[PDB]
């Protein structure tokens, strides 16, 4: 198999960058329509991530900056597949994933609000995809938080999640919900998104079934990645 | 078939998911940063750095910046390139970093790229490929950062001269300086207005 | 009969300027609303264009710069009215055709499309419409074909055509398609369109009693153009 | 009651089909262009030129263009026209070009008009009906072009003094210059950006 | 495993013998029902094919009878599987395809038909399924044309196939048309199949993510055949 | 499950793109064709031929044929041949041919085949079995070709005695002739009509 | 105007030749299927019938057998449009009709049946269709009468009908029914048409605007024959 | 656009309304006939007749026939005849009989046609056009008599040629004979079965 490019970006499927309800977009989205070309050696690469540099505790967000306890707030594993927009497994893919706690507040300098710091949870974590796609890794279930947009906005719970697979075509940085979240249908940044069927591609569903009996509850999520088209005439690439 | 996953903004704490250590924290042991360079990596050792404006002309101070880019002979550290050559051992080829919380300079320590092949036998012109994620920014924007010092290959590059408005070919070459014998080259990134930035749907 | 000016262009049943999935119309397009003026007489009038200068082929694409042989490519006739919006006939308007051959590609300077170019073929053909208003041609059905909007952009098989009437106000540039072309359905130009029932004016349909046996297929297209109301008491025209 | 057939863009090629000299086809015995002066004609001879700018102020290589307009005493050619009075009859009043393909520069070579009733009884300024397609226009955009020679008639026109902001106004008026005995009017259009002109719905 | 003998034909998802509207079968089929036996080694072998006799364009007929320049019409790469009706991959199956050119016309002593002959365009290819069952060729889309069955009878653009594949009892010949073509409807000779859903597996799909940028569109199209069940008792085959 | 995907007839030009030298078409260097005795293959040659009539007793000249059969001692050229028998190396078992445009003749050169085993221990007679494809058939044909020589072990062969009518056996009887030492096996093929050929669903 | 072929016959909008349900038509269809032509001149022309020839009541079923009185039964008029199928009306066709009496039974050596002759009723009229294609024409309705198909078939009432108009081509003979007569639904005649929406084709409907006081009812029935189409390109016909 | 009304057979009475005479209903004084004769018709007279037969090979004594032919120099007592040419203006060109009720046989007085103009300057064997109704046929049927005396115009004419089963096209040529100074053809048609008479759909 001699791989061509990957399929076109499908702009219909992903939200506009200027969206005026989402008001930070105002200024920071540009006025030109992206240039559109045609993939070179560059952009069909991406770097690859060895598993020896990664921490036992890397896909553990309960443990991995737990102190003196355990952070307080809902025990949940996230799983799923990582796949291409053909089916075929990504395999050894970066995924890196960050949250607010509990409360709905994050670690980080500019978060003021008052919902409470959390000292033994961290909310960053990381895993590589097995050969299959695959990928798990166990939280506490962030809570909604208010933010100004409108000055009573609230978002959903979610956990922001990045992907750097095998090109650099398929750079891709998004956020997941959860499955019944009322605020899904008053987000925002939730309704950039042009169709319904592509907001419910975000949303992460209860998985019964692969509950751990009297410790934590599970959630489905699947990422679908553009894929690469075999050649079987011209080469052009090269 | 499926469809693409849709991209959503990264959003204000993009740095604690992916530069713990801007955000104070220390979780992981190995982490990932802005530095290309390690002892043995091959090539002319370059600086890279700017700042990146929104409409009003005001740097944003809570972007994150990645690029990407060919060895000094211009061969990827990747399963997926297929020049058949081998690459420089010791180069990862990928960095990260976030710009100041104050200021707003954004900077990468790396090796200036060698030129790789471009399609149908063309050569492209040295260049590095860049993407930009912040609140606000609901896709990365992608671009490219070429140099000065290189007008005969910028020239005959493929990408540029697909660019039909002349004007802002510009746009994507940074300017060399020569701060202390360090290789400085300055890139600004305009998202919005005049002399705004090219970006490319790839 | 003393005529008074053309009913007003509803704009809702045109694209608008600003059609941001069609990239090129980014810069080409005002910022500034249209300023709309009440008719006077440069605005209801138009040139005449006499028969006396048309060739005998000017109507047969088939024929018209055949050279060696007949160009390669479906035998078609493309008829049909051109009527106002009231449903009066439009006479003796000009009616110019222009379009791709068999494989898509243009007799331009600027085509530099893979597929091949026909050396009997021109694609280019002009015609009066009669005193009912109709209009009749024959030509090679064009092949769709890429351009560069998104990368991998297509669009349907379709037939340019320009119209000069009897007034300046009903002047007109558009495109019609072929019944059935999936191609028809993710056409970036065409969505530009705000309704569908607009975007199905541009069909020409299939006109099976009309093939000719052993030789042509033949599709229906109507066109409409602006009309001119009648005036009864005061004519403000002059 | 039937709808408009909607509009679409002339697109890149609009030539093969509105001038198809200009791309190499001779098919028609007969070509429609931009000379509106036949040798009988009367009026003053005069050249209109000039250049379409998008909003990067670069010019439009693939745009077409088409005027309309009465004879030397503002009669139209047309059967339309209810004045009764006998129009020039070696004068078409319509013309067509497209700009070059390298320096975006239009011309035709028509004559002076003169001033047409406007309605209730007023007179209209003399100027020329001017309509604009292209590749990236949807509606083919339609402006007037006034002539700067003619202040005190233009002060008094009922088209450009229904244009509230009078400072777009000037945008319609074209400046006369004396090339060698020739009398040329440079109008030059810009679709968007600063000192954008005026364009009507009509 | 042990293999017994091909599940039996429904001659239900076929054409009948014997279909006045298609004028040519009313000599030309049995009036005797035909006689079902019970399969022997000669129903459920076939020959072998290999790979090493096949040129290296005979599944490309855009270039495979060129010799001036490229042949008129639109560029389309077919793919898609071949499988047995229990779902299972053909291997190594010969499949051969013919068809008109772009303008409907074939280069066959016998058709006379008006629509140009392209000097660089043949209309015959031939692959071999892989292990998958996969197949892919490059052509030129055919026009529809006019035969004489009533005398305006025009068929819809077709490519005709045929298979040879692991058992006799599995070969096969037939055609298949493109998505959205409006003579499909009116086709006496695709009207022979009794049910809608068996003339809709004759309809090749567009696949427009596999479509190559500036070059080619692409058409899905996969192809059932009967297939064999395994014997767990008596193996009364021999 | 899948359904079968349904047949339809071959068409008036089935050559193009299966005998392309009857169409006058070379495309490919290795052509398939009617020929089954290479230099190497055992058995004793024969020549097979005759002609299809529709119902008007009229030669079909745009008919295809093709032929599948065991080698000299009746073993496969095929992986699904279970025999446990070595089959003869240089022998394809098939072929494909064309009627000729104007007499409606067709052939093939092959070898009489060797008798091949029967459903539950029982022996078949030696047979080729055939198909036919053309315009007007919507699914090919097929039938058998049993030989007139081998009348002891035709009348034990388990598929001619499961033909209830016993008169419409011989129709599958072709007759041996010794044409100038060619022994050549005449099998008419009548489609419709009196004495019309046994057709099976195999 | 120079005018072409007629439109080809759809043999779908008509009855098939062999149609078991009508006994009569086994013996009396071809075997072999038609053998369609392009048309000549003999196929395109017809002749002309002069009004002249015509007498006073020849279309006036009801007086123009009249010998002491007036036939017996219901007085009706029978009126329509004879239209060509691309709707242009057909000029001066002869029009001839038929039919049985009152009570079933025709005036005809064969005709056996127990109804009653009238003596004053003939049961045939003719006319020209006038500068609209109109005609018109006066009749008593006839009775159902039964036949033997099966030995209880009955046929609904009807009038049978026969034109001769602009082209040997055009050439037709049927009937029509009324409104509402229940045995429209088990006549094997009229079931030999494959479509309901044809079946209904040949319904005359009740015209209550146009009855006439105490006097008359009167049913509208329009016939559509094959129309020509007209050339502007090549004129093969001669 | 509208469908064609459809056909009906017909039927058993076809008489009352086509020929009333046949059935005995004197109602018209102009009544309508096969004698396409007048007194100063031109050209030769003759006499057409036949039997028309049903699968059984028994006449039919209930059918209607009807003919229609050029004059004797070819031309079409038609308005859509466009040969320019003066037709016979003592010829209708069409007749109507019904076959005797004990017999069945039928016959025509005319006379015999000259050569008519075929496609794209072919010329067609003298025809003449023919129509049969009767109970059972659902649909007339249309096909043509041609003259044995003319083999050199049949073995040219298009629409014979147009038949592919060459041994069908003799079913359309009728015999002459020569019975006490009247020239005869008999012209026997076959509905179904053995040497079926073809028919066109035209
Ligand atoms: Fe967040
Ligand atoms: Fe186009
Ligand atoms: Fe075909
Ligand atoms: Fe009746
Ligand atoms: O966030
Ligand atoms: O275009
Ligand atoms: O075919
Ligand atoms: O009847």
């Amino acid at each position: 198999i001699i791989w061509g490019a990957y399929a076109q970006r499908n702009t219909e499927d992903h939200p506009p960058a200027y969206a005026p309800g989402y008001k930070t977009s105002v200024l920071r989205s540009p006025k030109n329509a992206l240039i559109s070309i045609a993939e070179t050696l560059s952009e069909v690469t991406a770097p690859h991530f060895s598993a020896d540099k990664f921490g036992p505790k890397d896909n553990d967000l309960i443990l991995n900056y737990a102190k003196d306890g355990l952070p307080i707030g809902e025990r949940v594993i996230v799983h799923g597949y990582v796949r291409d927009q053909f089916g075929r497994p990504v395999k050894n893919a970066l995924v890196e994933v960050w949250q607010a706690n509990a409360s709905g507040r994050y670690r980080h300098p500019n978060d003021q609000y008052i919902g409470a710091m959390d000292p033994n949870f961290g909310g960053c974590g990381r895993m590589l995809t097995d050969d299959n796609g695959y990928y798990v890794f166990r939280t506490i279930k962030p809570g909604p938080y208010p933010w100004r947009n409108r000055i009573n906005e609230w978002s959903p719970a979610h956990i922001h999640f990045s992907l750097i697979a095998d090109g650099w075509a398929q750079r891709l940085i998004s956020q997941f919900y959860f499955e019944g979240d009322t605020l899904i249908d008053s987000c925002p940044i939730l309704k950039t998104i042009p169709s319904e069927q592509q907001r419910r591609a975000l949303i992460a569903l209860e998985d019964k079934s692969n509950f751990i009996e009297a410790d934590s509850r599970c959630y489905r999520f699947d990422i679908t990645l553009r894929g690469r088209r075999a050649t079987y005439f011209e080469n052009d690439l090269t | 078939e499926l469809k693409e996953t849709p991209s959503q903004t990264g959003g204000p704490y993009v740095h604690i998911g992916l530069l713990p250590k801007q955000a104070n924290i220390e979780v992981f042991e190995h982490n990932l940063d802005n530095n290309l360079v390690q002892d043995n990596t091959q090539g002319q050792r370059i600086r890279l750095e700017g700042q990146v404006f929104d409409g009003l002309g005001l740097p944003l101070r809570d972007v994150l910046i990645e690029i990407w880019q060919a060895d000094t002979n211009g061969v990827y550290p990747s399963q997926a390139d297929t020049q058949g050559k081998q690459v420089d051992p010791n180069f990862l080829g990928w960095g990260r970093t976030g710009a100041d919380f104050g200021t707003g300079f954004w900077s990468f320590n790396t090796i200036k790229p060698g030129a790789v092949p471009g399609r149908k036998g063309s050569t492209q012109a040295p260049h590095i490929s860049l993407i930009i994620f912040a609140r606000g920014i609901n896709i990365g924007l992608h671009t490219r950062v070429y140099f000065d010092d290189e007008a005969e290959a910028n020239a005959k590059d493929p990408v540029l001269n697909s660019i039909e408005w002349a004007t802002r070919r510009q746009t994507l070459v940074a300017k060399r300086e020569e701060r202390d014998g360090e290789v400085v080259y300055r890139f600004d990134i305009r998202i919005q207005g005049e002399n705004e930035t090219v970006f490319f749907d790839i």
